């Protein structure tokens, strides 16, 4: 095989088990044979995952200032774009939250060792995190053997997608809400590169002009 | 895929239990010295790859990640020129007048009457008159601070350790395979398009986006401390229409091929420069970019793993 | 790191570490003394 | 046990049922140690029982009077009658002893759970304690235990919980705007509209500091904003 | 722009290159051409499993859509170079 | 088995749990020779053992200023007391040589013999300098509670409260330094300013500590 641009030679490991396949490999970069260090089977799939819903988290972040700040429900002092949130102060910082963004950048540095790290010792050594003594928190973070679905009582809340043939479909849910997402940073990051608006106000403008409004009356001439 | 990523992990054990034994490369000299010949068929067949093992891949994986050294030794030594160009020169000094104050980066201590050697090069400095030219580079990167170039000695101390990496982790962690190295089709695709043809591209970007505008700025007569900064003549393209008036048409000339309407800053002038002496900027910035059309292009001449494009 | 401690204990690590002790011994002399030509008291 | 927090959730396997308002819930993992379940469900008796003793009294004191309010009632100024302007370091002195008493005892029931039974001064009619964190005897003067007691044990936690989340809303339904629980209900019950969450999340009625005697509180809310 | 001189010649240029491999006037993964002119079956190197009949893959249209832009955008400048237009 | 400095990865093979505060924390295997993590485990605890009297010394001289007391801050305790009483600053220092060093060479010959300065060879004191492990002599004048015997389980579980609060002193001794040349004030004015704004007068609003301000 599906999705065009693939190839007998990726075709032979990439079977149709390792959910959001769809057989797409022109380069081969996942290949079980003479593999090592980060082009690994098993690492591409965990950090295609961890991208995936890294971006669709910031691809609903980025929109969300500005679509709730249309529908009037955030005051318009939050309705900034979402490069000028201080994530660039280059491109405009915001200036009214309850800290400088370099003692809220070092709360995020403490946050995400502490959440990282231990994210990543359980692919490293899978059996972990359930082992030393984390507040008796570690009762969650026994994870399972794959690493980029972990399903402990914390993060299988609500224990959906009980039965294994239940559980490929939302894998691969999670996967094409994911592949649109990671293109949807791109899609608001060299957007507003070029635009210089928000991503939102760039489908506003699109609705109105589809024609006179999209990427070719966009190089300002 | 015949072209494909090959590597073997973990071929070699990251130990300093060989240090503790030198001459272990070779048969003729593990077995310690008994003549001062010894030492020194140490040091010469060191590198004499060729002659400590027959295995090719053993071979090809050697002289792999001694480049790394090679290279990891240079951004050293560039990081060293621009640290020394950043804290003992008068880089500051010289812009300003740079018809009389001599280029000078090197500064000795005062010790043993060798401080006679810091000379009197001219904009409240003394030091060594250096002559590699450096200072001609970085007015022609428009670097016009010495923090540009602070920030740039620590990315190359960044870059040097990378590449110490690069090498350890290509030998010791993972290494390539034989057949990885026999890709000559796939190497020179790549390296006459990525290293070749989008450096000169990168480059030229350079050029276009913070050389030119800094350039322009210093021959029209204006002191290093009030030029705008060149991430400011990225975010303002009404600062770059200021001096060079066809980017207010943005990037629009390119895609509708009206290539003619940048005449302003991809020139074809030829001679010198007669404020400076040297060679036009924006000529320059016109070479870098047909060179990188024409080695982009060459970069895609051989065949790897579809039917297009040749084979050696 | 008993190798790695073989390795500074090789003959050109120790040639160049006692040579940066015995120059830096006599570099610091030459700057708390300045210019010895004689022995003075 | 059963009708879980979730239908489709497994519960978990130390919380088969045995202590009240089971509900196969801690998606954290806390009371899996069988040691730190005890002190858990101890805390957990300790932040129903305040709590239901704190929704009990901030609607009770605005219907005796809506004019003190009780955010402010701990001032000193707005102390009733025969303690206005009361020194508030003769008041901790006697609150901090008063329950160094009481929550050690308490505590030394955990910890030793049957050496502290006794009154200690008069040898003479102990407090039959059944189960830990339920003394009794003394503490049941009205003999509603000793009945179906599983039935009121759940009783005590289900509106203990309730008590909990509405305390805590307590305070930020009087952070928020300024304005007591009932009077944030006349005050949504005038204009349902704007009046709600919107538009008071993210505005702060406290100060910095209110200075008492001579001294000066941090004073935050729950989340930054004014 | 669109329908002026140089989008005419950019859209003839490259569907020219297109409709040529697809219809066997250049070379594809497919077939490339011998020492000679003739043009001969390839190894694909990988394989493909492209839908379409002629084996027309997607890199069959990168590589003539970047040699259609690469005749199109010589001939651009070529005719404004010498003048017409 | 045992809590480890970075959880899942083991704690290296020549750092089994015996130590106190034991945290498999040698990732640049400084201790893989086991006689001179004979000599690193004098050190942790000698360099705690200073750092504890330390950040004892800063903290109660700091407690003492901005209540009202006369005191200096202690990066001026140096020049204060070498004026106000005359005393002489090389005199004071040779005699601090002099008393350290006699009894600092006792410790370096007993890392050297452990059975040694035990033979009556100092003033007839012959098992007070006996010493029991390593860091730790004990006997009669350096443990006159008489702490180290009696229970041992206890024993273990104050070897490792001196090695907890040893280590953060030492952390405590190099961030007063650390909260000096940054800012230019005393500890406990710097704990005053985090207490009166938490936000915005924390170490990332300085611009000596990020330079990114
Ligand atoms: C001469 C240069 C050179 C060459 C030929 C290789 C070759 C290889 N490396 Mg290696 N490597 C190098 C330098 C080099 N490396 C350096 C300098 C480092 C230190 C950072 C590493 C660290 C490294 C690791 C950790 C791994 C490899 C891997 C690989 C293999 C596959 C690479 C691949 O598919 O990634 C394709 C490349 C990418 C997907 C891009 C990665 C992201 C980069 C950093 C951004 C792009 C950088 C760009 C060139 C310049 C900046 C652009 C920017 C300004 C926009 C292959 C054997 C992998 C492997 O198979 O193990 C042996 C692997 O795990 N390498
Ligand atoms: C460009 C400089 C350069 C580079 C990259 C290398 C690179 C190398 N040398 Mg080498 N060498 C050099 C100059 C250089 N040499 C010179 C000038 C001499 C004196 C003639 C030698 C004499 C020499 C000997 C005698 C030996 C090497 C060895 C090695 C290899 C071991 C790598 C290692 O331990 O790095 C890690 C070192 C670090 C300092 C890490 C960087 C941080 C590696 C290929 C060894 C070898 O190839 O054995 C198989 C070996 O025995 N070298
Ligand atoms: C477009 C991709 C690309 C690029 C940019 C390079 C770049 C380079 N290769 Mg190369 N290589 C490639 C693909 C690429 N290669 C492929 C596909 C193969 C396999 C067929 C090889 C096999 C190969 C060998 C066998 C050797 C090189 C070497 C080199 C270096 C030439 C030294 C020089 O002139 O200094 C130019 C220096 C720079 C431009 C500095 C920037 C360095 C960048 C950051 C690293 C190169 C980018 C890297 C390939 C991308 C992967 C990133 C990594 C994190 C995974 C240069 C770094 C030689 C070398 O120096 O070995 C280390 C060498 O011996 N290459
Ligand atoms: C790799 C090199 C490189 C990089 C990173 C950039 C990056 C950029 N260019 Mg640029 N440019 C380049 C090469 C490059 N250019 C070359 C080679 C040319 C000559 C054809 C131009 C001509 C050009 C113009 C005329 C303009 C840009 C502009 C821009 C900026 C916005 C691009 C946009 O609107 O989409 C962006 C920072 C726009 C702005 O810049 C401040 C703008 O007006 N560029
Ligand atoms: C409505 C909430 C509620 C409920 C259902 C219970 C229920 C129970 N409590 Mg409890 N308790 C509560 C609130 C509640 N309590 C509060 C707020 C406190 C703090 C003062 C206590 C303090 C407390 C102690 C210290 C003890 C109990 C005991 C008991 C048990 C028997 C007494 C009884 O039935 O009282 C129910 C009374 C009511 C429902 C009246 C509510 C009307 C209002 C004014 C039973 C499990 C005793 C026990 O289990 O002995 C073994 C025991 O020792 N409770
Ligand atoms: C999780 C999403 C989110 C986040 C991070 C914030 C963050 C913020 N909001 Mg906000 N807000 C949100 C959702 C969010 N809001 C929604 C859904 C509503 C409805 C509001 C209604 C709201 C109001 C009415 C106000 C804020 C304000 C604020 C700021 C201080 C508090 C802060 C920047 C305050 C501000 O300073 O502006 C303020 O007055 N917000
Ligand atoms: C069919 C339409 C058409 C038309 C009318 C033109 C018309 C023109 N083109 Mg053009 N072009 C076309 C299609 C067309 N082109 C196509 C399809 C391509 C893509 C391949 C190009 C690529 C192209 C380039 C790259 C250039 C032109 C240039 C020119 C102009 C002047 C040519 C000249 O005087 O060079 C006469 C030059 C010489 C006789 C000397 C050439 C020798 C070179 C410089 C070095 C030696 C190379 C090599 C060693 C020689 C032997 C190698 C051999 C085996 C290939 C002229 C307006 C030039 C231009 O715009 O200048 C303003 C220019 O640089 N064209
Ligand atoms: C005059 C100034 C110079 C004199 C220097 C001091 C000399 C003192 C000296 O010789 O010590 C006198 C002796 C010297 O040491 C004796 O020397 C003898 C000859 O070598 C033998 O070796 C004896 O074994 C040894 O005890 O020291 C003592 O024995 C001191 C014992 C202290 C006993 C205290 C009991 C502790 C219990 C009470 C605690 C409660
Ligand atoms: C005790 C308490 C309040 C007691 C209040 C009192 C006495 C108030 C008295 C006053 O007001 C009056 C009467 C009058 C005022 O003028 C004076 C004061 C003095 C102000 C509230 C606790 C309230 C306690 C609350 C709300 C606790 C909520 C905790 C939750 C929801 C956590 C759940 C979880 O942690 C678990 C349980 C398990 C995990 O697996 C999952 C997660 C979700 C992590
Ligand atoms: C590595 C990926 C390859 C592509 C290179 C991307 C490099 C990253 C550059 C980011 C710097 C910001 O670049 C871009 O910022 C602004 C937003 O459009 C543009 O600024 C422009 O747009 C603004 C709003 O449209 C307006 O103020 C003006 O039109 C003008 O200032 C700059 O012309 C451009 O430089
Ligand atoms: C994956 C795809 C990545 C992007 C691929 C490259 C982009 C497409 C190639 C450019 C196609 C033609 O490019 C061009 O056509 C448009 C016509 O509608 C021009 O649009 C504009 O042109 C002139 C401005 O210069 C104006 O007089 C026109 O009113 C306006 O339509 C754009 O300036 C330009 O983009």
């Amino acid at each position: 095989q599906l999705y065009v641009g693939a190839s007998q030679s990726s075709l032979a490991y990439l079977d149709g088990s390792l959910p959001g396949d769809f057989g797409f490999d022109p380069l081969g970069l996942l290949d079980p044979v003479n593999s090592g260090g980060f082009i690994e089977p098993k690492w591409l799939q965990y950090s295609e995952v961890i991208h995936a819903r890294w971006a669709m988290l910031g691809a609903a972040g980025c929109i969300a200032p500005e679509v709730l700040g249309a529908a009037g429900l955030i005051p318009d002092a939050t309705n900034i774009k979402w490069f000028e949130s201080g994530v660039i102060p280059p491109a405009g910082s915001y200036n009214g939250y309850w800290a400088d963004p370099y003692t809220i950048f070092f709360v995020e540095i403490v946050a995400m060792q502490f959440a990282e790290l231990r994210r990543l010792q359980d692919f490293r050594y899978p059996g972990s995190m359930g082992q030393q003594y984390f507040l008796g928190l570690e009762a969650i973070f026994k994870g399972s053997g794959d690493a980029a679905y972990p399903g402990g009582p914390f993060f299988n809340l609500f224990n959906l997608g009980k039965t294994e043939a239940a559980m490929k479909e939302l894998k691969l849910k999670e996967i094409k809400n994911g592949r649109l997402a990671m293109l949807a940073m791109l899609g608001y990051g060299a957007q507003a590169v070029m635009t210089g608006k928000g991503p939102f106000q760039n489908l506003v403008e699109h609705l109105a002009d589809p024609v006179n409004n999209n990427i070719l009356t966009n190089f300002a001439g | 895929k015949k072209v494909k990523i090959a590597v073997d992990r973990n071929p070699v054990e990251t130990s300093f239990e060989k240090w503790a034994k030198p001459g272990h490369f070779s048969r003729t000299l593990s077995k310690g010295p008994n003549t001062t010949t010894w030492i020194w068929n140490l040091h010469a067949d060191a590198h004499d790859f060729d002659s400590h093992t027959s295995d090719l891949e053993e071979i090809s994986r050697k002289v792999f990640s001694a480049h790394f050294g090679q290279l990891g030794i240079i951004f050293i030594w560039l990081s060293g020129m621009y640290f020394h160009g950043a804290r003992f020169s008068n880089y500051e000094a010289w812009l300003s007048d740079p018809t009389h104050i001599k280029p000078s980066a090197q500064v000795v201590w005062p010790i043993v009457g060798q401080e006679i050697l810091n000379g009197d090069v001219g904009g409240g400095f003394q030091g060594i008159q250096i002559t590699s030219g450096f200072f001609q580079l970085w007015r022609a990167s428009g670097i016009t601070s010495e923090l540009q170039l602070y920030t740039t000695a620590i990315g190359g101390l960044v870059m040097a350790a990378a590449m110490f990496f690069a090498g350890w982790f290509h030998y010791h962690k993972a290494a390539p395979k034989l057949e990885w190295f026999q890709n000559v089709e796939s190497m020179l695709n790549h390296h006459l398009g990525g290293l070749l043809g989008l450096g000169s591209l990168a480059w030229a970007g350079h050029q276009i986006h913070v050389s030119l505008p800094v350039n322009k700025l210093l021959d029209a007569g204006v002191d290093p401390k009030e030029i705008p900064l060149p991430h400011d003549l990225l975010l303002n393209r009404a600062i770059m229409a200021d001096l060079y008036p066809s980017f207010a048409k943005g990037i629009a000339p390119f895609f509708t091929l009206n290539w003619s309407e940048y005449s302003d800053f991809l020139t074809f002038k030829g001679g010198l420069n007669p404020v400076t002496g040297g060679l036009w900027l924006s000529d320059t910035a016109h070479h870098h970019v047909a060179i990188a059309v024409l080695f982009l292009v060459a970069g895609h001449m051989y065949r790897t793993n579809w039917g297009i494009g040749h084979s050696m | 790191m008993k190798d790695f401690t073989t390795y500074l204990s090789t003959a050109p690590v120790i040639a160049t570490i006692w040579f940066t002790f015995t120059a830096g011994l006599l570099i610091e002399i030459n700057r708390y003394f300045p210019d010895p030509l004689v022995f003075s008291f | 046990d059963r009708k879980l927090w979730a239908p489709g959730v497994v519960a978990p396997e130390y919380l088969k049922g045995d202590l009240a308002g089971d509900y196969g819930w801690d998606p954290l993992g806390l009371g899996a140690d069988p040691t730190a379940l005890k002190w858990y469900r101890q805390s957990e008796l300790q932040h129903a029982r305040w709590a239901m003793l704190g929704v009990a009294g901030v609607l009770v004191q605005e219907i005796v009077k809506p004019d003190v309010y009780f955010y402010e009632a701990g001032l000193p100024q707005n102390l009733p009658e025969p303690f206005t302007n009361i020194n508030m370091g003769g008041l901790l002195a006697w609150e901090f002893i008063l329950m160094h008493w009481v929550e050690v005892r308490r505590w030394q029931d955990y910890k030793n759970f049957g050496s502290v039974n006794e009154d200690p001064i008069f040898k003479g009619n102990k407090v039959p304690n059944p189960e830990m964190g339920y003394p009794g005897g003394i503490f049941d003067p009205f003999g509603f235990s000793k009945g179906n007691l599983k039935e009121l044990q759940t009783k005590e936690i289900k509106n203990g919980r309730l008590a909990m989340i509405a305390y805590m809303a307590f305070i930020l339904q009087a952070q928020a705007t300024g304005k007591g629980p009932l009077a944030a209900l006349s005050a949504h019950l005038s204009n349902p509209f704007g009046n709600n969450i919107l538009k008071n999340i993210g505005t702060c009625t406290v100060p910095h500091s209110v200075d008492v005697q001579g001294l000066t509180i941090p004073l935050t809310c729950l989340w930054p904003g004014s | 722009f669109i329908g002026s001189s140089t989008n005419l010649i950019m859209v003839a240029s490259t569907t020219a290159t297109l409709a040529a491999a697809r219809f066997g006037l250049a070379p594809t993964v497919k077939k490339n051409t011998t020492a000679g002119l003739k043009l001969v079956d390839s190894k694909n190197s990988a394989g493909v499993i492209s839908n379409d009949p002629a084996g027309f893959t997607i890199v069959d249209v990168l590589a003539m859509g970047a040699a259609g832009h690469g005749l199109g955008v010589g001939i651009v400048l070529g005719l404004k170079g010498i003048g017409a237009l | 088995v045992r809590p480890v400095w970075f959880p899942g990865n083991p704690p290296p093979a020549h750092l089994d749990g015996s130590l106190a505060g034991d945290y498999g924390f040698d990732p640049l295997f400084l201790g893989q020779e086991p006689q001179t993590l004979k000599w690193y485990v004098q050190a942790e605890l000698v360099h705690g053992r200073f750092a504890m009297l330390g950040a004892a010394g800063i903290i109660l001289t700091s407690i003492g200023a901005k209540v009202g007391l006369g005191f200096p801050e202690w990066y001026d305790a140096g020049k204060v007391v070498v004026e106000k009483n005359n005393i002489d600053f090389p005199t004071l220092m040779v005699i601090q040589f002099y008393l350290m060093g006699w009894a600092e060479t006792k410790r370096w010959y007993d890392f050297k013999n452990p059975g040694s300065q035990a033979d009556g060879s100092f003033l007839g004191f012959t098992e007070e300098f006996k010493g029991l492990e390593n860091g730790y002599p004990g006997g009669r004048f350096f443990d006159p509670m008489g702490l180290s015997r009696g229970d041992a389980a206890k024993y273990q579980e104050y070897k490792q409260k001196e090695v907890k609060n040893g280590r953060l002193a030492m952390i405590a001794c190099l961030g007063f330094a650390a909260q000096y040349a940054a800012t230019g004030k005393g500890p406990l004015d710097n704990l005053a300013d985090h207490l009166a704004d938490p936000n915005h007068v924390n170490f990332a609003t300085n611009g000596v500590s990020i330079p990114i301000a």
